[PDB]
DNA sequence: TAATCCCCTTGGCGGTTAAAACGCGGGGGACAGCGCGTACGTGCGTTTAAGCGGTGCTAGAGCTGTCTACGA
DNA sequence: TCGTAGACAGCTCTAGCACCGCTTAAACGCACGTACGCGCTGTCCCCCGCGTTTTAACCGCCAAGGGGATTA
């Protein structure tokens, strides 16, 4: 029908999401790789279920704080699209990689 | 009557600050020689129209549709050139000074080889369309492009004006002058300089970026380098083209051609001339069809272009082996790469400094290690540019390297 | 022996305060302790733990419903003040977002 | 080096304590550590927020860039 | 005009040379266009600019137009002529275009200097008479020079005088004032008697309104006696009763008819009306905030309504609107405001006959003065002040119908009730 | 059922004790449990630094509570203190 | 085996809208793999060293407690 | 009091930190951030006084606050 | 503390529908440019209070007897 | 139920504590030219919006196994 407003769509989506918690992530195509990189490190290394379960819970909880300061870092920059620059700026702060 | 006179040291204004000739004269015209190139011009008595004696010189208007601006001649030659005038021609001058008011309001009169502009039967300029190179319009921009025969004095480079809506016209004979295959065009082109996407295609002795809202000229005589310049993580690439002049929009100037390639760009291309005439022109080297990247692609027939070498991204690695680092500068923090002679500042503004151009360097330190040093550097010409930001390996990386150099660090 | 009069049902409440100190004689954090030190965490933890759950039951009705989902424990921390700042770097395990819309992200 | 003064600091620095307790004593030599971790607590807190103008693409400052880079600290 | 004659000259015979060259006393630049040497009244002209390249530089020097001298009124003597924007030059250095660059500016203070703006009030009837109010420890402010001036005020017949020490007299009419208001020195700096005028009157350097005159009852000294206390009192109490005296000395003249009108503390409130928040207060007919320099005085009388800036969560300090009635008069915003004195300054309102707004939103609002200064109903045909409150929009759907959870809800619940102890 | 000695219980009853008939996930029963050490751990280790700074081989409920005054803000961590010292006094009365 | 690419463009969108953000830009998504990947690595190294302190040949929760506690990003309930 | 923070010593600071353009309102602005940055270095330094039952303050106080903290740096040894 | 095991992890999969990806249509928002007015930095007079040399000044940190009482 | 860490005096003594001059280097403020913040822009452009294809990730169901928990 008619394309929706700018926004309004993905204001939607995010009052449909602000509630919502559980993971937007699959497991085995996170698994897969999680396993390929343990393997990197060492071999012979098996998982358990669970701990994957919480470690795909804790990535994403990571990624969500920063995905929101990356937010505060375009409503300083005034403009409605994203930045590749913040989020350094943001490890700028958080003095992670150097 | 007498048949000739001489001055040897006389001035005719031709597009600027030009300088002496050679008046010679006879009884029926002008034999003015030039006293730089030996070019003689030749006026006859069936040429004659005005002369007007201004602040000085025969400021003369022939049939030639010519404006013979001598100058560089005395007060009284009013009456001594006049002495050889007088006999024949009909035509006295006015002590006019055309106008001296300096108020604003007047009349353009698009000349039939000039311009004049007047101030109520009193005019200050008739200059013709020799004098601009190109030429702009716009509301209210009238736009009179001027490039100088390399006149190491002033010259006068760009007036535009408050003209009104020429209502039911435009810039009609003022925009009626000189005329400034297709070798090979391109497709898609990241315009940096200015920002965009637009296209060159491959012109005889120049090229041209045709654009929606613009349209350049980039001749083959306004070049100065190939620079080739890749971005730091390998997935662009920055093709950037050392120039002299920049081209403008009257407001900004572009003295270096940014454009922005990827890694990803490879594909074939097929030149527009033939298999033996390919290297007619190129000489053996750049073949009728060839491909690959795109960066390299285009950039093999701009050197032949230009004639001149490849400017290659150093060997240096710097932090994380990096071939550059960022710093705070110019309300920007860009990469600075290090050269065979000099540095690059991309992006904003693009920057080269030579390294034999450089007086000295020095540094400037905070404290703590969070990017604490601080590094100018003052070239010879007296001017110094500073550059924040740096790390400690950084400094390593950079205090090394500009030693490798052998530049004078004051401390 | 005698009756288990507790010392936690001496402090009235119901941490094992003779298990906790066992717990403390396990990272063994100094020669001796005081016997008043499991009692005074203990009541500390039975306290706050309580007003935890007191901001919980709020959140449910809040929530209209019977069941505490995790989901309240950042509409309670995550609202709260000293805690949340207190819990910053605490990261919630199944605790959502709370909900925090820019007035710029709105239409005319 | 150092750039505060030290008597209309440490004034200010004794000046603290009585709202958390009154008629203290203090070691002279204790408020030189304070000057150092405040101005260590000033230069770094100035540069993000530096770096914060620059992103910015101001040569000027604005408390804009102060409450974000703290939030960003997680300070607040 | 630039030149009038041939024989008026420039002061070098230059293009023999091809030298730049301005006439300084016929105000004038003189440049080749392209070797006819011009000259240009400098009040024709807008300015100068420099770039260089190398040695090759580039001065630009923009002219008077549409544009220039306008946006493209006219004190310009022709609309549609064709005239110049701009010229630009360029040369090298093997230099004086730079040095002849630094002449212009000057010239243009100078021309603004011999060509400046040009209030001379009536000459005020100093009376030596019996009831003469007149008060010591009084210094004015804005002060004659940049030192604070010292003296004493003397009311008159027809207003004021503060006779200096040096003897200047400042002569402050009835007619000039608008707002006389007196602020006492309750926990203040000051005691303070402004007068708000209604005429920039040329005192000193400049030409002032707001005036103030004051006696200071500061405390902090660089050089427990509970006698500096009583001094404090017998300088503050003591004196304030005279002080109130002078009041009714000067409206033993006026008789209330420029009245003092009392301090509203309690509605007073540390707001930034100038963008530095000091304790503003209203009167019986201005809210002032005459504590400190500069004094904020607003006529509460050319006031069309109030509406309320950033009345939402998380806004301690919220703003105001104040809609004036003279919308000539530029909208100034109070800023800062507590959230506490929200209903006081609506309560104030009532007093001050508004009925007020609130908002959050913030628009251009001198946009909205050339909205509202082209029609004075005609930002009353948006419907008005309503345009401040929502109106919404058109869409398809919230689609939050079925905003539930999990209906296969978790069975994590009462874990056990067997347990038991030990020691 | 996974019968070792996290709390769990105490919760079960304290919460009835507040509201007595809301459901719990037992999954915050857990996220609680594991919150109770998490404060543990962080009263254990700075008061084994501050019995070794004073270089006394003793912790009492002074040491505590200091530790407490560092780690909890304001007015609830005065009631802490008191909530703490009535249980400590009361089994001084025992 | 190109794992990388695993998360995929609308599930970086939904946690992006998830993370409350308003426009996409398609360059963000290999940068926020580089920037999750590496910090997972940061953890992931570590773990490996618990589990060979416990001399096992399989990953638990145990681990990912002592990484948080190396992280001060500690989650709660996970110890079983 | 506070207002003994001089502007030509926020100069120094900013310069040290590089800004060049610096507006008037951050001078205020930042002597709230100071005694905030104050306020806990201070509260566990009088609480180790007081449970070292002192009533003098020492420089070690502020090594085990900045501890606390997550601020320390070193130079006294320690 | 060496056997024992059963309580956990795995290779690839039958099914098939909600989710992933390219593209066509079209549209939404950065952005460098044009001024254009503006406030903090520089030069400088002025204060002037602060670092230091010196005073008199006394209450708090420190270790040694002691014998003991709450943790072990 | 034997034990030793530490609170209660006690001496030492000394690290500060509060001022008065010297003087002398550091901050306040007046005046001012200006580099830079700010409003309107216009132009191109880069994701919505499905459209269509696809496609592969997850439930029911299979056995295979294996190594850490669990018992004197």
């Amino acid at each position: 029908p008619h394309r929706y407003r700018p926004g309004t769509v993905a204001l939607r989506e995010i009052r449909r999401y602000q509630k919502s918690t559980e993971l937007l992530i699959r497991k085995l195509p996170f698994q897969r790789l999680v396993r390929e990189i343990a393997q990197d490190f060492k071999t012979d290394l098996r998982f358990q279920s669970s701990a994957v379960m919480a470690l795909q819970e804790a990535c994403e909880a990571y990624l969500v704080g920063l995905f929101e300061d990356t937010n505060l870092c375009a409503i300083h920059a005034k403009r409605v699209t994203i930045m590749p620059k913040d989020i350094q700026l943001a490890r700028r702060i958080r003095g992670e990689r150097a | 009557m007498a048949e000739t006179l001489e001055f040897n040291d006389v001035y005719q204004e031709v597009k600027g600050s030009m300088n002496d000739g050679r008046l010679r004269l006879s009884r029926q015209g002008i034999i003015f020689k030039n006293s730089k190139t030996g070019k003689v011009d030749n006026i006859q008595a069936g040429e004659l129209t005005e002369g007007i004696w201004r602040r000085h010189g025969l400021k003369l208007l022939t049939k030639n549709g010519h404006v013979y601006k001598y100058d560089g001649f005395r007060e009284s030659e009013f009456e001594k050139l006049s002495d050889f005038f007088k006999t024949h021609y009909r035509l006295e001058l006015m002590e006019k000074d055309l106008c001296v008011k300096g108020w604003n309001w007047g009349t353009v009169k698009f000349g039939g080889q000039l311009l004049s502009f007047d101030i109520g039967d009193q005019p200050v300029f008739e200059i013709p369309l020799s004098n601009v190179s190109q030429c702009t319009t716009g509301k209210n921009e009238v736009t009179l492009e001027f490039h100088q025969n390399d006149d190491a004095e002033v010259s006068l480079m760009e007036v535009r004006f408050y003209v009104p809506p020429t209502q039911x016209x435009x810039x009609x004979x003022x925009x009626x002058x000189x005329x400034x295959d297709a070798i090979c065009i391109f497709r898609e082109l990241q315009c940096l300089t200015p920002r965009g996407r637009y296209d060159i295609r491959i012109y005889p002795t120049f090229l041209h970026l045709h654009g929606k809202t613009f349209d350049y000229k980039i001749p083959y005589t306004t070049v100065l380098r190939l620079f080739l310049l890749p971005h730091k993580d390998q997935r662009q690439m920055f093709f950037v083209i050392s120039l002299d002049p920049p081209i403008k929009q009257g407001q900004t100037r572009y003295h270096f051609l940014i454009l922005l390639f990827s890694k990803d760009e490879d594909i074939s291309l097929t030149l527009n001339m033939n298999e033996e005439e390919v290297e007619k022109r190129f000489e053996g080297r750049l073949t009728k069809n060839m491909s690959g990247s795109l960066y390299e692609m285009v950039s093999r027939v701009m050197k032949a272009l230009v004639n001149r070498k490849i400017t290659v991204p150093g060997n240096f690695q710097g932090h994380s082996g990096a071939q550059c680092i960022t710093c705070s500068y110019k309300a920007s923090s860009g990469l600075l790469y290090p050269l065979e002679r000099g540095f690059i500042y991309v992006h904003k503004p693009p920057v080269h400094i030579r390294f034999d151009e450089i007086s000295f360097v020095n540094f400037a330190r905070g404290t703590t290690t969070t990017r604490s040093f601080d590094f100018e550097i003052e070239t010879k010409q007296g001017t110094q540019y500073t550059f924040s930001s740096i790390e400690r390996e950084e400094y390593g990386k950079l205090f090394d390297f500009v030693n490798a150099k052998k530049l004078n660090i004051k401390n | 022996r005698a009756k288990a009069k507790s010392r936690s049902s001496r402090a009235g409440l119901q941490f094992p305060v003779g298990r906790v100190h066992r717990l403390l004689r396990k990272g063994n954090y100094a020669e001796r302790v005081g016997a008043g030190a499991p009692v005074y965490l203990a009541a500390v933890l039975e306290y706050l733990t309580a007003e935890i759950l007191e901001l919980a039951g709020n959140a449910a009705r809040d929530n209209k419903k019977t069941r505490i989902i995790p989901r309240h424990l950042q509409l309670a921390i995550r609202n709260d003040e000293e805690l949340n700042k207190l819990l910053g770097r605490v990261t919630i395990a199944q605790g959502g977002v709370l909900p925090n819309i820019q007035a710029v992200l709105l239409p005319k | 080096e150092l750039l505060i003064r030290k008597l209309p600091f440490q004034r200010l620095v004794r000046e603290i304590a009585q709202d958390f307790k009154t008629d203290l004593r203090f070691q002279s030599s204790a408020v030189m550590a304070l000057q150092e971790a405040c101005e260590a607590y000033l230069v770094g807190l100035f540069e993000d927020t530096n770096l914060c103008a620059i992103h910015a693409k101001r040569v000027t400052i604005m408390p804009k860039d102060i409450q974000l880079a703290r939030r960003i600290r997680g300070e607040r | 005009v630039s030149y009038k004659n041939p024989s008026l000259m420039p002061k070098e015979p230059h293009i023999r040379e091809m030298k730049i060259y301005i006439d300084k006393k016929y105000e004038t630049v003189i440049m080749p266009v392209f070797g006819i040497a011009t000259p240009f009244h400098i009040a024709t002209i807008k300015n100068i600019s420099m770039s260089v390249e190398g040695d090759y530089t580039y001065l630009r020097i923009n002219f008077y137009c549409p544009g220039s001298a306008l946006g493209r009124g006219n004190i310009f003597p022709n609309p549609e002529a064709t005239f110049v924007k701009e010229i630009t030059y360029r040369a090298s250095n093997i230099l004086n275009l730079q040095n002849a660059f630094r002449i212009i500016k000057e010239v243009q203070k100078r021309y603004k200097x011999x060509x400046x703006x040009x209030v001379k009030q009536d000459s005020l009837v100093i009376n030596l008479n019996r009831s003469n109010p007149k008060l010591k420890d009084l210094y004015i402010r804005p002060n004659i020079a940049q030192k604070r001036m010292q003296g004493s005020l003397e009311a008159h017949v027809n207003g004021f005088r503060f006779t200096s020490v040096r003897g200047d007299k400042v002569d402050i009419l009835y007619n000039n004032i608008k707002h006389a208001l007196f602020q006492p020195c309750d926990g203040e700096m000051i005691i303070v008697l402004h007068f708000h005028l209604k005429n920039a009157i040329m005192f000193g350097k400049k030409r002032h309104t707001d005036v103030q005159f004051y006696t200071e009852v500061g405390e902090i000294t660089t050089d427990d006696d509970l006698y500096a206390e009583q001094m404090e009192r017998e300088m503050r109490h003591k004196l304030k009763t005279a002080f109130k005296n002078f009041i009714e000395k000067v409206e033993a003249l006026t008789k209330e008819e420029l009245e003092f009108e009392v301090p509203f503390r309690d509605l007073g409130f540390n707001g930034a009306p100038y963008r530095s928040t000091c304790l503003l207060q209203p009167t019986s007919s201005a809210l002032v905030n005459a504590t400190e320099w500069p004094p904020f005085v607003v006529t509460l009388d050319e006031v069309e309504l109030i509406h309320f800036e950033r009345v939402q969560f998380h806004l301690k300090n919220f703003d105001m609107v104040i809609v004036y009635k003279d919308y000539s008069k530029k909208v100034t915003m109070i800023n800062a405001i507590p959230v506490a004195s929200l209903d006081p300054i609506k309560e104030w309102l009532n007093s001050c006959d508004l009925k007020y707004t609130e908002g959050v939103q913030s628009l251009n609002w001198t946009k909205i003065m050339k909205t509202i200064v082209d029609d004075p109903e005609g930002f009353f045909e948006q419907g008005g002040w309503s345009f401040l409150x929502x109106x919404x929009x058109x869409x398809x759907x919230x689609x939050x119908x079925x905003x539930x959870x999990x209906x296969x809800x978790x069975x994590x619940x009462x874990x056990x009730x067997x347990x038991x102890x030990x020691x | 059922r996974s019968r070792k000695e996290s709390y769990s219980v105490y919760v079960y009853k304290v919460l009835k004790q507040v509201h007595p008939d809301t459901g719990i996930s037992s999954k915050a029963m857990g996220i609680m449990n594991s919150f109770v050490n998490d404060i543990f751990e962080r009263i254990a280790g700075e008061a084994s630094r501050l019995a070794h700074y004073n270089k006394r081989s003793t912790i009492t409920s002074r040491e505590i509570q200091t530790a407490v005054r560092l780690l909890l803000p304001g007015e609830l961590a005065k009631h802490a203190v008191s909530e703490g010292t009535k249980a400590v006094t009361k089994y001084t009365s025992s | 085996r190109d794992n990388i690419q695993g998360i995929t463009k609308p599930a970086i969108r939904r946690l992006a809208r998830r993370g409350g953000v308003k426009r996409i830009s398609g360059l963000i998504y290999e940068e926020t793999r580089g920037v999750l990947k590496v910090f997972l690595e940061n953890v992931i190294r570590d773990a490996v060293t618990y589990t060979e302190h416990a001399k096992r040949k399989t990953v638990t929760a145990m681990d990912v407690v002592y990484a948080l506690k190396r992280q001060g990003r500690t989650l709660y309930g996970f110890g079983g």
